[PDB]
């Protein structure tokens, strides 16, 4: 893949978020991170570094209770797509609203909020 | 820009469109007609409806037996009439993207490619795991898809985004096995369905009556005792039929295949032996993430049924979770749609180029 958004993930430790938005990969204005529209799909890369030097990946694909079948099945596929580019070093984590992980929770800091509301489904 | 096509080649029906739609524009049964005789019924031959519809004067003939393609002429009928008459596109502008049954022989997946770009000359071309594609339109990279067609039925692990081929088994019962069980049945009762038309009508009677029973043997005791499980049906004349305890007895025969004097495991078995050949690390997500697609999953009461079934064949600590979305019909092509549509997927085809520098093998190193 040479998408833009694949060349910057997991370059460095630290928390990257994109949206789904009409089956691209958009990435989130970081001044937005934890505030999750219901009716859109997340895909987040978590890098942690590594003590030998390399990273350690985790990427998390969010579903919103009103996200559209294109918006949580392109958020799949992104996640298994950039695990792919980063050689199948991450681990894959479906998080659903209501039933996120606590790991997932524990990367807001302020705590995560959800909006009604995001970006409309990329069909027909 | 460029629009890419999604085609997904059933044993029993073929579903057409767009990448990008949310559904396909043309589902219609895989089938080639040619002429009965060889008398005077016009072209050479006729596929889909309209074979069917002027069987009369046709032999048909069904190029893909439990999913895997038989015929590679009559496939091409298939595919030549996909493109030209039912998505009225020149296959040259586009982009295909094909549908593969689980475990596909590896000769087979050189051929399709092959002719799409030596017959067709598609300007790229992919193949894609029916069971993955139907994983991903529910939005997940790890589950097991129990997929039940017009074939066979397949049970097929799928851990991060990739098939677990060494796990992947079969149940060699599907759509058309049950509609002549029910055919069988129904003439317990006194009824005889035996031409075309009344197989579709029995077909119609499967689809819209029948049910998967929680309790079979307590299922059965009731409808012995009372008329409270039992429907009517109006055939197409004006005739009515009563259909009893053949709505649940013939989608039992999933979980019973010895009704049809098979010696295999039911689909709830299946499923639990797939997950047990799979690593013991990933089973827990197994369990909580059974998908089911295919017409043949279709029956009311399937997933409270295979809830109940994985439920007692599992240990009381696994979460067991069955998906059984309501446009599953079409997971296997909708999947399609939405990979297809990607902005990610472009590097993803097989272009002309490539497969004028490597030839077919092309498909065995970009589709896997
Ligand atoms: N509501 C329904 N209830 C039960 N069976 C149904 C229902 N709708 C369709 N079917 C059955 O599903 C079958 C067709 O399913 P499907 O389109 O998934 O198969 P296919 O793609 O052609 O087969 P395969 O994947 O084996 O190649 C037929 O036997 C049909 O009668
Ligand atoms: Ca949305
Ligand atoms: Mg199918």
């Amino acid at each position: 893949v040479e998408h833009p958004e694949f060349l910057k993930a997991g370059k460095e430790p630290g928390l990257q978020i994109w949206r789904v938005e009409k089956f691209d990969l958009v990435p989130v204005p970081t001044n937005l991170y934890g505030d999750f529209f219901t009716g859109d799909a997340y895909v987040i890369l978590k890098t942690v570094q590594l003590r030998n030097g390399n990273l350690q990946y985790d990427l998390h694909y969010w579903l919103g209770n009103e996200c559209s079948q294109d918006e949580s099945g392109a958020a799949a596929i992104f996640t298994v797509q950039l695990d792919d580019y980063l050689n199948g070093r991450a681990v894959q984590h479906r998080e659903v609203q209501g039933f996120e992980s606590a790991t997932f929770l524990g990367y807001f800091k302020s705590g995560l909020k959800y909006k009604k509301g995001g970006v409309a489904s990329g069909f027909k | 820009e460029v629009a890419a096509l999604v085609v997904d080649n059933g044993s029993g029906m073929c579903k057409a469109g767009f990448a990008g739609d949310d559904a396909p524009r043309a589902v219609f049964p895989s089938i080639v007609g040619r002429p009965r005789h060889q008398g005077v019924g016009q072209k050479d031959s006729y596929v889909g409806d309209e074979a069917q519809s002027k069987r009369g004067i046709l032999t048909l003939k069904y190029p893909i037996e439990h999913g895997i393609v038989t015929n590679w002429d009559d496939m091409e009928k298939i595919w030549h009439h996909t493109f030209y008459n039912e998505l009225r596109v020149a296959p040259e502008e586009h982009p295909v993207l094909l549908t593969e049954a689980p475990l596909n022989p590896k000769a087979n997946r050189e051929k399709m490619t092959q002719i799409m770009f030596e017959t067709f000359n598609t300007p790229a071309m992919y193949v894609a795991i029916q069971a993955v594609l139907s994983l991903y339109a529910s939005g997940r990279t790890t589950g097991v898809v129990l997929d039940s067609g017009d074939g066979v039925t397949h049970t097929v692990p799928i851990y991060e985004g990739y098939a677990l081929p060494h796990a992947i088994l079969r149940l060699d019962l599907a759509g058309r096995d049950l509609t002549d069980y029910l055919m069988k049945i129904l003439t317990e009762r006194g009824y005889s369905f035996t031409t075309t038309a009344e197989r579709e009508i029995v077909r119609d009677i499967k689809e819209k009556l029948c049910y998967v029973a929680l309790d079979f043997e307590q299922e059965m005791a009731t409808a012995a005792s009372s008329s409270s499980l039992e429907k009517s049906y109006e055939l197409p004349d004006g005739q009515v039929i009563t259909v009893g305890n053949e709505r649940f007895r013939c989608p039992e025969a999933m979980f019973q295949p010895s009704f049809l004097g098979m010696e295999s495991a039911g689909i709830h078995e299946t499923s639990y032996n797939s997950i047990m050949k799979c690593d013991i690390d990933i089973r827990k997500d197994l369990y909580a993430n059974t998908v089911l697609s295919g017409g043949t999953t279709m029956y009311p009461g399937i997933a409270d049924r295979m809830q109940k079934e994985i439920t007692a064949l599992a240990p009381s600590t696994m979460k067991i979770k069955i998906i059984a979305p309501p446009e599953r019909k079409y997971s296997v092509w909708i999947g399609g749609s939405i990979l297809a549509s990607l902005s990610t997927f472009q590097q993803m085809w097989i272009s002309k180029q490539e497969y004028d520098e490597s030839g077919p093998s092309i498909v065995h190193r970009k589709c896997f």
